[PDB]
RNA sequence: CCAUGAUAAGGAUUAUAAAUUGAAAGUGUUAAUAUCAUAAUCAAAAUUUAUUAUUUAUAUUAAAUAUGUAUGUGUAGAUAAAAUAAGAA
């Protein structure tokens, strides 16, 4: 991995809200799919996401269907239900991706960005060459040179 | 020349103060903040740091996977398969009247930091271990997937009669 | 200027300004009319004379037309003079190709690096000497290998001057 | 647009105070400069940590094999001569040619400020422990 | 038609490491060359900076130089050949003409009569076929002649 | 601004080409861009292999025109060509809103805004 | 060429208004006008041409002008009889009628319902559009001392415009009268509208082989060194070079001794000098301008005045200045200019050994001017050398002592009989005595203060590579050379395996240009563009730091201040 | 301008904090002219070539009655130290003087040896308000 | 040598250590001796200049 | 790589021909050209931007040369440089001036020819007319100021100012 | 230095078609009140002013002279901008 620096983490829903721009940017979705496929594992969640979002983009210039006055608030409650369902499928995806990427990096002898977890290797977030001399969230001092996660030979 | 024993007017002037705090206007304290990860919950630290998968990484992945196939190693494949089986189970439909809380209006001005703060903390509160709308456990039946290593093609010689 | 700067004190220096801004004179001739029988019977500009001409004046030629722009002096008279001078001068030199072959400008060929088929013989160069040698080197290696663990090419056929 | 209010008078004995302050500010600046030039040349001559990043390849590989071999037997004298400053190290690796194209593209080197630490550096805190009274532009030990 | 980056992204509110966003002078841009433009850290505007490093015009110029370098480099790794100056008489027939200099006339076709329509400028010749011309001194040929493949010969591809 | 030259290939090998380069390389293998250029051959219920198109850039030239907006333009171009060639094909195209031109522009540059386009400068209460 | 495409003289009138329709309507007016004036003139030339065609005499002068060639295409002096010449004249006049009719006919097409003046077929003259000049002014509409923000938010865009129609008239001949009416149209030009006149005509130029002769390259070459900055102002004269048309006959000479000396036929020499029937020693003669051996003013060999036995003033040694100033026919101050030693020691030239005559007084001899010797190529025969030098093979043989085979020879002696020689050094060069005449005072002060050298560098300077940079120096710095490096075979041979047979891979006898297209000074050590990205990134190439400068573009200051002297169309094309 | 520190305070507007095109600001005030660099010592705020001649101001150009201060771009020469003559430079408040000669000065401009912004702050040139504000900045004690 | 190209080529022989006064403990420079008084040079101006 | 540029004189070849460097020199004589000897061969860079039909900014000419260190102070820059004489700077110099018609003619001349007399500027005229109108009510708010005081301070032999109240 | 005029900034309900998301209510320099004074850049210069988007860790000072300081858990209060070839319901 090339980008090593300390980073700013966004909450999932805001990442998803980027829609066609990042989250659903066709290119990115494709290379994620390529990851899954290469691991010999189906991509169901990704495929749900692309279904949802493909539809989102198709209709993005249209007006929402007429809302008739309800004391009961069923149209509101139901369309909301649908909505948080979709949000939840995409949380599953976003999670999935972050997961598999940390793991696949674990197999590829790869060093993540600063303060990132890699499940079997660095349990506490891994750091080397940070702008700050201590581990950020450990409040423990960093060794020079950068910590090595993998045995030497390549 | 010949550096003096005393400086009359040099060290005489009032010393500039060392800043008390950092960030904006040097007023911000050092403390735990929103951006902090927790390493105690799940395989992925939360909130998750940004991650970039490069095609370069994909080709490395390919060579690793090939080389793994050819050495007869079924292990890491089975780890991965387990992970996928656990976290890909289809999220259940939420019951009417269950929505993610918004930030209540008329608290702060529209331009205020409180908004984001609330979002970040609410999501930080719900970790993927806390998602109860996705059915992960030994309890769950998984109609779409194979259960254990026995049922995958590299075991095929046990499947014959 | 027929308008503003036409009739008063500033008319002079404006007028002059414009004349010095326009002092460029362009001088053209085709290279088809330079190929003609000269008064001695020789062809004035022939093929090689033109090759030498074209390489001589680089970008001053296009579409088979020689075009010299003389800006050097403040006035158009002197630029026709200067231009004609540079033209007759350039022709003077370019005509040298009628003096014999030693002035015909070389053709610039792009000649490929030696091809693959020829690059293969690069491994067989001095074959025998190299094999018969490789045995003795193997000996020195087999003997060096008894003392130490790793045998460098620098302990065998490679020479690194110490000081 | 307010009419600008007039500036108050200079002050008394201030011309001598200022002459003096600037004067001895310069006489101080002489030892500042001297000390900093000593520090800079001293840095230049003394040894540094290895400029390459052992977390990537062709470097992660065991120190008994690969690149390190190429370094031990062929390049050693040269690398030790320039005291592992990252500019001539990288340049030598360019000129050795047996790595050839990779030095910039595949291989990876420690960021500027880390590669500047003295040989035998243990903890990262060493970046902020260097003397601050000297003007070398982070080029002092 | 290249998909690389020719443009230095405009200065704005400070970009920080995110999904979809990296710092402006981050190492990954322009093959690391942004090292040259980088002022590290929480910069103090009043006392500190190097002015040229925040200036759009200057930065962009440096980047344009860098791009020019890359392209130059790749056009020169593209060459397998040299330019040799060979006297008019000895040279292959299709060069016996007059060949205007670069950007002077229409791009010129080598031999429209013999059915080769291609740039003479970019025509490249084999060092084997010029052997007798280029090395008259050597006597016996220093490069062994090209083996050519018979197009009328029955071989595997002919289904024989 | 693009201009589609369209001809019919009786040999059934068609190809589409932009500024002299194969469409595959120009839109850079991104499928979701190229399908846009395919669309008018679908809406006309035609086979794409019967047609050769070459497209010319008359607008601001750039190293890469691969992006959705430029793709949209390309699609519009090919479609208008196709209508010129097969007149009745204009009815389905029009209904599917291919032939439709949208008028949208980046906001003009302007010194008043910070980024030069949309962002007004900082405001402070006196 | 026929019809529209061709002409003798082309006029382009560029009309410029502040408003578009202004210049458009203006173009229509001026166009109609030139249609009528055009018809008039061209009609008249047509009736003239038709008369000429009907019959007429031929000049003695034109006839003479056809018959001047030493040898015409059939390889002998050709006789054009007046018949033939009239036949040529007639052909061309027929062509002229074709073109006149073309123009006149076009003039009569544009009738009121049918007028279209843009297309060149439909009307003469026609009209091209030219892209309008448009300058956008961008500025603050607020006067505020208080805040930048508010100034910015107040910004107006306004423009200055200038509009251009262009009027094209191509004419089959050149009439002064047409030019007159046309330059005159500026006086009745429309309100607030101005114009330009682009004239492109055809004009005979004349190339002399007399003043700009075609000669062999000098037997000394000119290096890159003759070209430094200010080499244009110092080391070169402005062409053409001055060749003497006047020559003094030496003693033992006869007509063809002088003719063989000057490199011309005897006939020629007799005709330029036609006045004289005989040439005695010490007489001045006219060199026929077609002579090959003509001398340049002030040959490079300095005239030297030895002290010796002098006048009767001593008969021993020359003493005072003006004595020699009388001997060499110059002012004393010139003589003082040339000799810096003889000026500073004393005026009585006490102890001084010689004097150097001012550049003005030097005389050239065919001996100092033309190289006595010639270089022999690999393939050379005496036949080829003879052809090259225009000599008969036998005269070459004589001076070269009957040698037959030229192979063992680097140099062959040239016969004084030869026609085409090699000059010893380039003629157009500026003799050094001139540039030294400029600098005289300094060259004296060099001797006075005894200056052997002025070091431009500190003592140890090349120990520090990046510190001393003259502002002629350039990045990337070129590395010092290495012996075996140029290719793998050589490298292998000298370093790796030393019993290797082939010391260098095959080297084509002809020149190989490794930097191309770039030309470079031969014998200089140089670098080739870098293929490996690392070689670029890790080199010492700097980045732009200060404000950037363009030599032309600096005058119109910034991109934001775009200075323009005149509002010419940005498209505007210099004729 | 708010306070008139000179003539021009009457003529000029500040126009907020306003950006100028790169390296052109109307009034050149080099605050950075003395800015200590050990490694860059010869290349920083000095002659772009070591091979250049000293400026106009290192030489007496004409017949002078004499001068008060020499210009700040005049480079310090060994004679500036040795000769023991008045070397004056126009700085603020009044004039700076090279009094205590040293060889560490030689070959730099007195543009470089004279601190443009002093840390010594007179309170007699300040308004009470101004003094308050400087106290805010932790410059003046109070 | 400036940091850019040759920096590692600097030597301690460029240091005028006899010019200053050093702290033995810190290895740092405390004071500077006077430059001008004792200064002896055969060459105020370059050798080739005679006024 | 790094090589020594080289030149084969036409006498040495097994066929004579004109070497391209020679021609280069012929050209450099004809149109006088400074040969830059220190010109690195490794620095040939077409300017990508303006020379490639690919960028919207394409002029077909090398707009700028790309040398980062290029500056106006360099001698070579001065050799190819345009001089401010007879460029726009001049036109500004002469035609932009406070009262525009003082570019067209001398003011005194114009006035003397058109009107019989020289006329004040309008501003002066305002000053004056007001002097008249307000001297005709109040007095002695005034002051008597002039170029030269010697005319009021010793007045001539006549000159008895009329007393006023 | 008293000595009138005049143009800025400032989003809150005339909408989608063949169509603009910037306004009059006045922001230094401008035309009738006069009765202390020469204050104006042509270089190289002195921070107190509400009204300003800077480059945050692989490679880092060459041409007009060009910024030495603030690493500290993206962290107080309080603030800024946007629904316009983009993607918000
Ligand atoms: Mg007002």
């Amino acid at each position: 991995n090339t980008f090593l620096t300390s980073s700013v983490a966004t909450p999932p829903i805001s990442v998803i809200r980027t829609g066609p721009k990042w989250w659903a940017d066709p290119e990115r979705m494709v290379r994620q799919k390529l990851m899954y496929f290469t691991l010999g594992v189906d991509q169901l969640p990704l495929r749900r996401t692309a279904v949802i979002q493909r539809d989102l983009q198709r209709f993005h210039m249209c007006k929402p269907p007429p809302r008739v006055g309800d004391s009961t608030g069923y149209k509101r409650s139901r369309a909301a239900q649908l909505n948080t369902w979709y949000r939840r499928i995409q949380y599953q995806e976003y999670h999935m991706q972050h997961l598999f990427t940390r793991h696949v990096w674990g197999l590829l002898r790869v060093y993540p960005g600063n303060t990132t977890k890699i499940q079997g290797k660095a349990d506490d977030g891994y750091v080397g060459y940070d702008s700050v001399p201590f581990h950020r969230y450990n409040r423990a001092p960093l060794p020079f040179p950068a910590r090595e996660l993998y045995e030497r030979r390549k | 020349t010949a550096t003096p024993e005393r400086f009359s007017v040099l060290g005489t002037t009032h010393p500039k103060p060392k800043r008390t705090g950092f960030g904006r206007n040097n007023k911000m304290r050092s403390k735990p903040s929103d951006n902090v990860a927790w390493y105690d919950k799940g395989p992925v630290e939360w909130l998750p740091r940004p991650v970039r998968l490069t095609y370069d990484h994909l080709d490395q992945l390919q060579q690793w996977t090939m080389r793994a196939t050819l050495d007869g190693r079924t292990e890491e494949f089975n780890r991965i398969r387990d992970l996928h089986r656990e976290w890909s189970q289809h999220p259940l439909m939420p019951v009417l009247g269950d929505v993610e809380p918004k930030f209540p209006l008329n608290l702060f001005k529209q331009n205020h930091r409180a908004k984001k703060r609330f979002l970040v903390r609410w999501h930080k509160a719900n970790t993927p271990a806390n998602w109860l709308w996705m059915p992960r456990g030994p309890t769950v039946v998984t109609p779409l997937h194979r259960t254990n290593p026995t049922q995958y093609p590299e075991n095929w010689k046990q499947m014959v009669q | 200027d027929n308008l503003q700067y036409k009739r008063y004190d500033w008319q002079g220096w404006y007028q002059r300004m414009l004349d010095v801004h326009n002092r460029n004179v362009s001088l053209r001739c085709r290279i088809c009319d330079l190929q003609r029988l000269d008064g001695n019977g020789v062809q004035f500009v022939d093929m090689q004379t033109e090759r030498r001409l074209r390489i001589l004046a680089q970008h001053r030629v296009g579409m088979g037309v020689l075009k010299l722009d003389a800006d050097k002096y403040e006035d158009q008279a002197d630029n026709v003079t200067f231009g004609t001078t540079k033209l007759s001068e350039l022709l003077a030199d370019a005509r040298k190709a009628q003096l014999g072959e030693e002035y015909w400008p070389s053709v610039e060929l792009k000649v490929r690096k030696p091809s693959g088929q020829s690059k293969a013989h690069y491994s067989l160069i001095d074959n025998e000497r190299i094999e018969k040698r490789s045995r003795e080197l193997y000996e020195k290696y087999r003997d060096a290998k008894k003392r130490s663990l790793f045998v460098t090419p620098m302990e065998t056929w490679l020479e690194v001057k110490g000081m | 647009w307010a009419k600008p209010k007039k500036r108050p008078k200079v002050g008394q004995g201030f011309h001598e105070k200022a002459q003096k302050w600037r004067e001895e500010y310069l006489l101080d600046r002489h030892r500042a400069l001297a000390d900093s030039l000593r520090a800079y040349v001293e840095f230049s001559t003394s040894k540094r940590v290895e400029p390459w990043d052992a977390r990537f390849k062709p470097f992660d590989r065991i120190e008994k094999d690969g690149v390190y071999v190429l370094m031990r037997y062929m390049m050693e004298e040269k690398l030790q001569l320039c005291n592992y400053h990252h500019r001539p190290v990288k340049r030598l690796f360019c000129n050795i040619g047996l790595m050839g194209p990779q030095i910039t593209t595949k291989a990876r080197w420690k960021p500027y400020r880390f590669a500047t630490n003295p040989a035998g550096t243990s903890k990262a805190e060493r970046m902020y422990q260097r003397d601050k009274t000297v003007y070398t532009h982070g080029h002092n030990d | 038609v290249s998909t690389g980056e020719f443009d230095h992204p405009p200065f704005q509110f400070r970009q920080r490491h995110t999904f979809n966003t990296t710092p402006l002078h981050d190492a990954n841009r322009f093959g690391g060359r942004t090292a040259y433009l980088r002022e590290i850290g929480p910069v103090n505007i009043k006392k500190q900076g190097r002015r040229f490093k925040k200036d759009p015009r200057t930065v962009q110029f440096n980047v344009d130089v860098w791009c020019a370098q890359q392209t130059l480099r790749k056009r020169w790794k593209q060459r397998d050949w040299e330019v040799i100056e060979i006297p008019f008489r000895l040279v292959p027939r299709e060069q016996q003409r007059v060949i205007p200099e670069l950007y002077t006339d229409i791009p010129q076709m080598t031999d429209p009569a013999r059915n080769d329509f291609s740039n003479i400028r970019n025509k490249v010749y084999d060092r084997e076929e010029l052997q007798g011309v280029l090395f008259p001194a050597a006597g016996a040929m220093l490069y062994p002649p090209l083996q050519r493949v018979d197009k009328q010969a029955m071989t595997l591809d002919k289904y024989l | 601004h693009f201009t589609a030259l369209l001809r019919e290939n009786r040999d059934h090998n068609g190809i589409i080409t932009v500024m002299g380069k194969p469409l595959s390389l120009v839109l850079d293998n991104k499928a979701w861009l190229m399908e846009m250029v395919l669309m008018p051959f679908d809406e006309a219920n035609l086979d794409y292999r019967d047609f050769d198109a070459h497209i010319v850039s008359e607008g601001h030239a750039m190293p890469s025109i691969a992006n959705e907006i430029a793709a949209f333009a390309l699609r519009m171009a090919v479609a208008n060509a196709l209508v010129k060639l097969i007149p009745l094909t204009r009815i389905p195209l029009k209904k599917s809103g291919l032939l439709s031109v949208d008028r949208r522009r980046e906001r003009g540059q302007f010194p008043g805004y910070l980024d030069g386009k949309k962002v007004k400068r900082r405001f402070a209460k006196r | 060429e026929d019809g529209i495409r061709g002409s003798e003289v082309t006029y382009k009138i560029v009309l410029e208004g502040f408003w578009d329709h202004h210049v458009m309507k203006l173009a229509e007016d001026v166009c109609m006008f030139l249609k009528d004036v055009g018809r008039q003139i061209v009609e008249e030339k047509l009736v003239a041409v038709r008369r000429l065609l009907q019959g007429g005499a031929v000049d003695p002068e034109l006839l003479a002008a056809f018959n001047c060639a030493r040898a015409g295409p059939f390889g002998g002096l050709d006789e054009y009889d007046k018949e033939e010449v009239a036949n040529f004249l007639r052909s061309d006049l027929r062509r002229l009628e074709e073109q006149c009719l073309s123009v006149i006919n076009r003039c009569n097409v544009p009738v009121p319902g049918a007028t279209n003046i843009y297309d060149p077929h439909t009307s003469w003259p026609h009209v091209e559009k030219l892209e309008p000049w448009v300058r956008m002014a961008e500025f603050w509409t607020s006067s505020s001392d208080t805040s930048f923000t508010e100034l910015e938010m107040s910004t107006a865009h306004y423009e200055f415009r200038k509009f251009f129609r262009v009027i094209i008239c191509k004419l089959p001949f050149q009439s002064t009268e047409f030019e007159k009416r046309m330059y005159d149209i500026r006086h009745w030009l429309h309100r607030q509208t101005s114009c330009e006149f682009h004239t492109i005509y055809r004009r005979n130029v004349i190339h002399d082989s007399a003043v700009f002769p075609t000669e062999h390259d000098p037997a000394t070459p000119t290096t890159h060194e003759h070209h430094r900055m200010f080499s244009f102002a110092l080391d070169w004269q402005s062409a053409p070079v001055n060749r003497l048309s006047t020559d003094t006959v030496h003693e033992g000479e006869s007509w063809d001794a002088v003719a063989q000396r000057l490199g011309c036929s005897v006939g020629e020499l007799k005709d330029a000098n036609a006045e004289r029937e005989t040439i005695e020693a010490g007489v001045v003669i006219n060199v026929p301008v077609t002579a090959t051996r003509r001398l340049t003013s002030f040959g490079a060999t300095p005239l030297v005045l030895p002290l010796k036995t002098t006048s009767a003033k001593d008969g021993e040694r020359i003493r005072t200045w003006e004595e020699a100033a009388a001997i060499l026919d110059c002012t004393v101050e010139e003589l003082q200019q040339c000799n810096g030693h003889a000026a500073l020691t004393y005026q009585k030239k006490e102890s001084e050994t010689e004097l150097v005559a001012p550049l003005s007084c030097w005389t050239s001899t065919s001996e100092s001017e033309f190289s006595p010797v010639e270089r022999v190529h690999a393939n050379d025969t005496l036949v080829a050398i003879a052809r090259r030098l225009q000599c008969s093979e036998e005269a070459l043989r004589a001076v070269n002592d009957g040698i037959t085979d030229v192979s063992g020879l680097d140099f062959v002696r040239v016969p004084p009989e030869a026609r085409r020689p090699r000059r010893l050094v380039e003629p157009q060069l500026r003799p050094q005595a001139a540039t030294d005449a400029l600098l005289a005072r300094t060259i004296a002060e060099e001797e006075t203060f005894k200056l052997k050298s002025i070091p431009h560098l500190p003592q140890n300077a090349e120990r520090f590579p990046h510190e001393y940079h003259t502002p002629t120096s350039r990045f990337p710095p070129t590395p010092s050379e290495t012996p075996a490096t140029q290719d793998w075979m050589a490298y292998t041979a000298k370093y790796l395996d030393k019993q290797f047979t082939i010391s260098a891979e095959p080297a084509p006898v002809y020149n190989v240009n490794k930097l191309w297209p770039m030309q470079q000074i031969p014998g200089k050590v140089d670098q080739t563009p870098f293929e490996e990205d690392q070689t670029w990134l890790l080199h010492s190439i700097p980045v732009q730091q200060l404000e950037m400068h363009h030599h032309e573009k600096d005058l119109q200051d910034l991109p934001f201040i775009n200075h323009e002297q005149f509002p010419r169309s940005l498209e505007w094309n210099a004729p | 301008l708010k306070i008139a520190k000179s003539a021009f305070g009457f003529y000029l507007a500040r126009r907020g904090q306003r950006k100028y095109p790169f390296l052109r600001r109307p009034h050149i005030k080099n605050t950075h002219s003395m800015n200590p660099s050990a490694p860059y010592f010869w290349s920083f705020m000095t002659a772009k070539s070591q091979m250049a001649f000293l400026p106009e101001e290192n030489y007496i150009t004409g017949d002078w009655t004499g001068k008060f201060f020499v210009s700040k771009r005049q480079v310090y020469t060994l004679q500036h130290a040795t000769s023991g003559a008045k070397v004056r430079v126009k700085s603020f408040p009044s004039i700076f003087e090279f009094n205590s000669p040293s060889r560490w000065n030689i070959g730099k401009e007195m543009n470089t040896l004279t601190k443009p912004r002093m840390d010594l702050i007179d309170e007699q040139m300040l308004t009470k308000k101004q003094r308050l504000d400087y106290v805010r900045a932790g410059l003046l004690p109070k | 040598n400036r940091p850019e190209v040759a920096m590692h080529r600097n030597t301690v022989g460029l240091l005028p250590a006899h010019m200053w006064e050093t702290d033995k403990k810190t290895g740092k420079v405390k004071s500077v001796k006077d430059s001008v008084r004792d200064y002896q040079t055969k060459t105020p101006y370059p050798k080739w200049v005679q006024l | 790589g790094v090589h020594r540029v080289g030149y084969t004189h036409p006498s040495t070849l097994p066929v004579p021909c004109a070497q391209r460097w020679d021609l280069r020199l012929a050209r450099a004589r004809i149109f006088q050209e400074y040969i830059e000897e220190k010109a690195p061969g490794a620095w040939q860079l077409e300017d990508e931007r303006s020379m490639s039909p690919e960028f919207k900014t394409f002029t077909g000419y090398p707009m700028r040369d790309m040398r980062p260190g290029y500056g106006q102070n360099l001698p070579d820059y001065i050799m190819k440089k345009r001089l401010p004489n007879n460029t726009h700077y001049e036109l500004f110099a002469r035609r932009d001036i406070p009262n525009e018609d003082n570019a067209m003619y001398g003011k005194y001349l114009y006035d003397m020819t058109v009107h019989g007399t020289s006329l004040p500027s309008t501003y002066r005229m305002h000053k004056d007319i007001n002097k008249a109108q307000r001297n005709d009510r109040k007095l002695s708010g005034n002051r008597f100021k002039v170029l030269c005081s010697s005319g009021a301070k010793n007045p001539p032999s006549g000159w008895e100012p009329i007393p006023d109240a």
